[PDB]
């Protein structure tokens, strides 16, 4: 079968705030967002077969003066791919990227891109989650803000 | 023998393409034309097309003092601009700061949105004295009003001087 | 027939000035870069076989202080893999990455390198292409600043 | 047989000082940690079987202030994925990335990380290894300083 | 019908789960139930469990400014803790310097490891003239220790002031 | 029984590898020898080889202050080195700033390309007052030059001073 996902953030419903949240909503079926053979259900990316997998995820903060003085210029973005299972209530962390940055408000914009890529033997009914550090920085475009599976061979 | 546009030839057969706000969702057969299928919602096609799927609308994201100007829809292409005192800068594709005038020249009127101030030298008459990309050069005070009489001539950098005389 | 490309940059003819440029001098047989299966013409990638492609870029952006002071220190260091058709005269844009940066003239030397990648569906026609902001600012050796594709499944 | 490898930072053997070093010891069968028809052996990624593989790596690198002054706030975090053989005794760099950084002691912790990943094609005996620029500022966590490589078709 | 925690169902007939300390190596089949492997050196699993492989214990990096308070085995997880001046930060995951206690407010006592200063207000007789996360109020000087007397009264924010009279 | 060199074993027979400026293009067969075809364009291999293809020529990018020294060729390789007032530094594979030596001290002269300064403390009757990293030390003046006596004696880090009699 060789499952698939591409999944773009969703623009509609990204959290505010800035303490660090697990992201739940992505578009799965328009633009370049696209699955197959897994499903993503309850913010959830969910591995629907046996195999290993290569995991990837772009993740871009951005910040205009127009939005007011930031809480602290002082800032330090991550993203956190993590695993869990529809049993085990805890998750764990399998890749994880991101620098810190100081965005002083002389400059009237500023952006930043992690890029975290690994490959990772999963099971049918894990479930993988992205988490950030700082929701209300993320840029909602769909080229901008995503992450991805594609299965690359059979566990045997 | 196939028009251009409006048709596409495949099997070697002649075959109508999708009209905008539709993508093919597969294409004619030996049995059957195109069949064309609605965008999905938030999505648009903005010409007639041979296309796999729809293109997703850009987000006008005022976290990038963006906003829309036309909203677009299944057929056309979503809109922004940069919110006032910003103009759109392809090089950082980002809402810049829009460039102040100096003294001795002010912003041209009537200000665009989405564009950058345009500077001229204010004329014989007006003056000014800051830096702004909003703010037009003012005409000279005229000292009669203040019930009083011109002491010295003001300049394209300053204003006019009054006094009350005895 | 499983495609692929990993093209590295043309030293001997990166764009020069500060302005975003499209790229379009790439070595396609030479060191490491290769193509199979792929075309590279008219400064573009074209997909001869239809597939889903992981597609990947490493762009590399370096300054030395005796090229002289940087035309401003404040800068937005960005990469724009896209996507056109020999077909559509428009193009639109799959990833994207950077960061915006301050390179004082204090220090030397400066270095900045953007990874992206992602999981895309292509077919036969369409064709890759990197835009980035300042094209005098890349390095030109070809483990810093390349980018690739390879079919990883079939359509069905 | 379909190879791979998903290489972790051994924590337990990370290089003091901060001169330029071939990174030598990493986890094969641990945590994330997997190897298969490849060997890990004298410090290398060992290549058993003729393909063209995806390689990547994840290298982050962290400072606080509880370990003292850094000889400079100026650095060049950088990471070199380099080829040699068993045979040749010179090695050559396929992969590079990095930053020029500014860690003011004003700040109690900094952060920052980096990806590469690039399609190359490998030959039974050929030997990965990376380069890092400070040694003393690795991240020595698994989900943070690792890399891999998994094999994606045959030569032909 | 199979008991929800220690065993699990497989192939229509109910299996025993590993114990904490060993991971599954393989499934029950038609002719043996499950078996059940010790987890690897540095390598954990906390509960009952139906697991692929062990979980690696969390490095409690100097370089971070942890340390181990519990070291962790193949039973139960290595725990680490911020050490001395600072606590954890779930935002950063980062081990951030203490809240220090301006002048007038002191550090409540006893300051817990890995958790950050709480600050109060110095009560009537204590004063405190510094920002320090560690320091909680000190009492006014007496000034007949010094064989002095009290000249004026000191406040929350600064200490009595003593003279010699004659 | 093959040698070590110039010769390798395949299919339990002694083959001849390839020349420098040739890489191995396919193995010897049962049937012929080694296929070794000439370096591309901008390639090279120095030794006897068995590589799958050629290496390309590092990039003396005067973007990083670089210049050939040597051009290289498909046979040797291309060499670089940093320009004027710089030196190579391997950590930062990049041209770093040449060190500049205090006053009371000189550079050792000739000055190395690709090498970083080296400082010597001037010798008597010699000074700098400078940093640099290019200067050696000059002599003290000699008054009489100047038509005058020397006033004082210089030392490594400052000159002599001359005055007029009368
Ligand atoms: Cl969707
Ligand atoms: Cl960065
Ligand atoms: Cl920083
Ligand atoms: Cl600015
Ligand atoms: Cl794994
Ligand atoms: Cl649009
Ligand atoms: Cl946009
Ligand atoms: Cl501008
Ligand atoms: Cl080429
Ligand atoms: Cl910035
Ligand atoms: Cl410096
Ligand atoms: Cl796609
Ligand atoms: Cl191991
Ligand atoms: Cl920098
Ligand atoms: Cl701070
Ligand atoms: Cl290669
Ligand atoms: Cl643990
Ligand atoms: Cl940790
Ligand atoms: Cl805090
Ligand atoms: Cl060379
Ligand atoms: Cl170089
Ligand atoms: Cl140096
Ligand atoms: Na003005
Ligand atoms: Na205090
Ligand atoms: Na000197």
């Amino acid at each position: 079968a060789q499952p698939f996902a591409h999944l773009t953030i969703n623009a509609t419903d990204i959290p505010s705030g800035s303490h660090k949240v697990s992201l739940s909503s992505w578009y799965h079926d328009r633009g370049w967002a696209k699955i197959s053979n897994m499903t993503f259900s309850n913010g959830k990316l969910i591995v629907n077969q046996d195999g290993f997998y290569y995991l990837y995820a772009n993740i871009c903060f951005r910040h205009h003066e127009t939005s007011g003085d930031l809480a602290t210029e002082y800032l330090q973005l991550m993203v956190y791919v993590t695993k869990t299972s529809i049993k085990i209530p805890s998750s764990h962390t399998l890749m994880k990227g991101g620098s810190t940055k100081y965005w002083s408000g002389n400059s009237e914009f500023h952006f930043y891109s992690i890029n975290v890529g690994g490959f990772f033997k999963l099971r049918s009914g894990e479930e993988i989650s992205i988490e950030v550090s700082n929701p209300s920085l993320l840029d909602p475009d769909q080229d901008a803000t995503y992450f991805g599976a594609f299965k690359v061979r059979d566990i045997d | 023998p196939c028009t251009q546009e409006r048709h596409y030839e495949h099997l070697g057969r002649c075959c109508s393409r999708c009209e905008p706000g539709k993508y093919l969702s597969s294409k004619c057969t030996p049995t059957s034309d195109s069949v064309c299928l609605p965008c999905g919602p938030d999505e648009y096609l903005d010409t007639w097309n041979e296309e796999d799927k729809c293109l997703l609308h850009k987000v006008c994201d005022a976290g990038k003092a963006l906003v829309a100007v036309d909203p677009g829809n299944h057929t056309a292409p979503r809109r922004c601009a940069c919110t006032a005192g910003y103009h759109w800068n392809s090089d950082c594709e980002c809402c810049r700061r829009n460039t102040e005038c100096a003294p001795g020249f002010g912003a041209q009127h009537p200000l665009q949105l989405n564009k950058d101030t345009v500077c001229t030298p204010c004329l014989l008459g007006f003056f000014s004295d800051v830096f702004s990309s909003t703010d037009k050069c003012k005409p000279w005070t005229n000292c009669t009003l203040l019930g009083k009489l011109e002491a010295h001539q003001g300049t394209t950098e300053s204003d006019v001087v009054c006094s009350s005389s005895m």
